[PDB]
């Protein structure tokens, strides 16, 4: 039922852009919730961003507070994250999860559906 | 009436053993952390050691002077605290207190000391024990009139003095012990009555040296 | 096992006055610290838990402060019963304690009470000879005891014990206990001790005749 | 000075110098105060805030005959039990949401308040009951759990155990066995007209 598509990554140069994106299918009405994880080479799941669908919240942690930018197309019903000016500390597996709420939270654990995600690698 | 009490003590040879109990009332023992507090004549309070409920892993941790010396045991069967002491020393003389820690239902503040014990006195010396001699401070003739009791040359700490077996507590000063130069403990407890009730009222002290196991009642009659 | 430094070791202070005392430790010891209050003859009671917290039936006058590495106990106005030792505890890693402040109240000066206990006849048959010197309810604390055998000042054969400030007067009391021998007591007649103190305008003597 | 007007004491419930264990999970009712929850939305201080039945940002704009405050401390990696339809030591035993929930889940990493060289063991969960809690409900019996067929006797041992165990908060421990400190915000809301509010 709940589905959420993934697309976006590839290799790029330290200081290029990226588009990642979202697709959330099988949601009944807006009150669901968005967050971005991100898996380095043998680190744990770490959220970088989030975005509460139902109030249009986005958040961000620190290290990519003004590099990335989380919205949403409310046509195609799909959650996109602008990734400019990268770095090669980025480098890692992208997911995008979703949960029944509307917020956000650091443990993955609290994310219920999730996407096989898209790799984002920076190096020159 | 969460109650504790401390037993055993006294004294005890450079490099010998002792070993102090403490009696726990009121209060589930087998639940309760409980540590060892011990504070040396004059001097502040020094945390012996722990032992944590047997819930909790009944783990025990000692105070660096102390350590490889004390030893902390927990009998949760009969409600009661061990501390053996082994090698001791002279800096070891103190009084000794157990606490259980502060607890007020849902609440709970580990190492926190709400309920302490009276304490036991530990005296690690060579000196050898002497029970004192008591005898009374007579009230002279040249309104309100003072007698007394002299505790006199004993050894080790302390007496306790009562006065008429704890009926008489109002106007006593029982001074503290001092040392003299025998090597032997003194101690004077004196009250201040009407002069009025000299003639009529019977004023006994009542000396207790727990050390030499002697036990006084001294009646202090006008001179 | 951190190094609780409390200070100040002692103060003065009088009823209503406010007061406050310190403990820094060598490291963070985060909320984990207790005030106890020890009062003479006693065994230490739990004040302050969790650097703010007040237990359960103490009054409202005691309160702490603090986090980290620097802690405050205040009274608000002292009273009378709150002269005691304060000792500051951290359990953090393990358990150690500060190393204590002792509040000494203040009051209007008092001149002391002078009585002279002659030597107990059950004693004397022991051979040795004391004779005890009361000074009771006194205040301040200073005080000169002078022990007088036939007008012969006498000195290196007399001790003296003070009791702790009492909670509820705030005086103190005294007690001289000149000691002789049997034989070296029967060569003399006038046995007297002279209390000079603040109180007093000039020395008051309490003496006895040997065998009166 | 106190007035109606005045802000809700929102610092005595997040700020408190010690929180409840979460079998005895604390509860504080708040009323007669104003309320900005826009600014506990959106600040960084926590890494959990998620709300049920209601959007956050629109939490000021509503009218609640009641409000209540729960919290309590947990493990970081108990963290999403704290939710409605969830199941586990802390859901399952401790503190339950209702599947019909209307509020806020509020947390945020307290090792620096809560660990303690050695273990801090003031926190404590139920481990063993015979039932699973209703929602919002509170068990704070210390009572001997039975586990196999024989009676208990009010006495720990065989197939009988104490009911609560400790955390043993250290600093030193992973994320996962680090305390965080939870707040639920939980609302009723007024029976009225949305014209009205
Ligand atoms: C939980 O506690 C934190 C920490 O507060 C700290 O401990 C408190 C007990 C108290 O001692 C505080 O002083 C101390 O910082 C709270 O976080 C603090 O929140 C306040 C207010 O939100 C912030 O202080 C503010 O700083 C601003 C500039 O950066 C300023 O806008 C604020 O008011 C100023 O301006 C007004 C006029 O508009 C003026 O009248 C004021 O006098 C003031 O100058 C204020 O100064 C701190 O930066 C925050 N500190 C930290 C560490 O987060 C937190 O709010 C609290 N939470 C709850 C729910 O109680």
């Amino acid at each position: 039922q709940v589905q959420l598509v993934e697309s976006g990554g590839g290799l790029v140069q330290p200081g290029g852009s990226l588009r990642l994106s979202c697709a959330a299918s099988g949601f009944t009405n807006d009150f669901y919730s968005i967050a971005w994880f991100r898996q380095a080479p043998g680190k744990e799941r770490e959220g970088v961003s989030w975005l509460s669908v139902s109030d249009n919240t986005p958040t961000y942690v620190d290290s990519v507070k003004d590099r990335f930018t989380i919205s949403r197309h409310n046509a195609n019903n799909t959650v996109y994250l602008q990734m400019n000016m990268l770095k090669p500390e980025d480098t890692a597996i992208y997911y995008c999860a979703a949960g029944r709420f509307a917020g956000r939270d650091t443990w993955p654990s609290s994310y219920d559906y999730w996407g096989q995600g898209t790799q984002v690698t920076v190096s020159s | 009436q969460v109650q504790l009490v401390e037993s055993g003590g006294g004294l005890v040879k450079p490099g010998g053993s002792l070993r102090l109990s403490c009696a726990a009332s009121g209060f589930t023992f087998r639940y309760a952390w409980m540590n060892w507090v011990r504070q040396a004549p004059g001097k502040g309070l020094e945390w012996v050691g722990r032992i944590r409920s047997k819930t909790d892993g009944e783990t025990t941790d000692h105070a660096a002077p102390v350590k490889g010396r004390f030893a902390i045991s927990r009998d949760d069967s009969e409600n009661t605290l061990y501390l053996q002491m082994n090698s001791l020393k002279t800096e070891d003389t103190a009084v000794y207190y157990c606490t259980t820690d502060w607890v007020r239902g849902t609440l709970l503040e580990h190492d926190a000391y709400d309920v302490w014990g009276q304490g036991t006195m530990v005296t690690v010396s060579s000196a050898s024990t002497k029970g004192p001699s008591v005898f009374p401070l007579a009230p002279s003739s040249k309104g309100t009139a003072a007698l007394g009791c002299l505790v006199k040359d004993y050894f080790p700490e302390p007496v306790t003095v009562s006065w008429n077996s704890g009926a008489l507590t109002s106007g006593v000063h029982t001074f503290p012990a001092v040392l003299q130069s025998s090597g032997l403990y003194s101690l004077s407890s004196v009250v201040t009555v009407p002069s009025s009730s000299l003639g009529t009222q019977t004023y006994i002290c009542n000396v207790n040296h727990k050390p030499s196991n002697t036990k006084v009642d001294k009646r202090v009659e006008p001179k | 096992d951190i190094q609780m430094t409390q200070s100040p070791s002692s103060l003065s202070a009088s009823v209503g006055d406010r007061v406050t005392i310190t403990c820094r430790a060598g490291q963070s010891i985060s909320t984990f610290l207790n005030w106890y209050q020890q009062k003479p003859g006693k065994a230490p009671k739990l004040l302050i838990y969790a650097a703010s917290s007040l237990q359960s039936g103490v009054p409202s006058r005691f309160s702490g402060s603090g986090s980290g590495t620097d802690f405050t106990l205040t009274i608000s106005s002292l009273q009378r019963e709150d002269f005691a030792t304060y000792y500051c505890q951290q359990s953090y890693s393990m358990s150690s304690f500060g190393g204590g402040t002792k509040v000494e109240i203040k009051r209007t000066v008092a001149a002391p009470s002078v009585f002279i206990f002659p030597p107990s006849d059950e004693q004397l048959k022991s051979g040795t000879a004391s004779v005890v010197c009361l000074l009771n309810n006194f205040y301040p604390r200073e005080a000169k005891v002078q022990w007088k055998v036939d007008n012969a000042l006498q000195s290196g054969n007399s001790q003296e014990s003070v009791t702790e400030q009492d909670s509820k007067d705030s005086t103190y009391s005294l007690s001289s206990t000149l000691t002789l021998s049997k034989a070296d007591y029967e060569k003399h007649k006038v046995y007297a001790c002279e209390v000079t103190h603040q109180g007093l305008s000039s020395p008051v003597t309490k003496s006895f005749n040997r065998g009166e | 000075h106190h007035h109606h007007t005045n802000l809700c004491p929102f610092g005595e419930v997040f700020n408190a110098t010690r929180f409840a264990s979460v079998y005895a999970w604390n509860r504080k009712r708040i009323s007669n105060c104003v309320a900005d929850y826009s600014v506990l939305y959106n600040s960084a201080s926590f890494s959990t805030f998620k709300c049920y039945g209601v959007s956050p940002t629109k939490l000021n704009d509503l009218c609640f005959t009641n409000v209540y405050a729960d919290s309590f401390v947990i493990r970081g990696d108990e963290v999403r039990q704290i939710a409605p339809g969830q199941t586990g030591k802390i859901a399952d035993y401790n503190y339950k949401l209702p599947d019909d929930f209307t509020g806020c889940v509020i947390a945020w990493n307290s090792n620096n308040l809560d660990s303690k060289v050695g273990g801090n063991y003031n926190y404590r969960y139920r481990l063993f009951r015979k039932s699973n809690l209703k929602p919002f409900e509170r068990d704070i019996s210390t009572e001997i759990y039975q586990a196999g067929s024989k009676p208990c006797n009010g006495v720990e041992g065989f197939n009988c155990y104490f009911p609560l165990q400790s955390y043993g908060f250290q600093p030193t421990n992973g994320v996962g066995y680090q305390p965080y400190r939870v707040v639920v915000l939980s609302f009723e809301l007024l029976h009225a007209p949305a014209t009205v509010c």
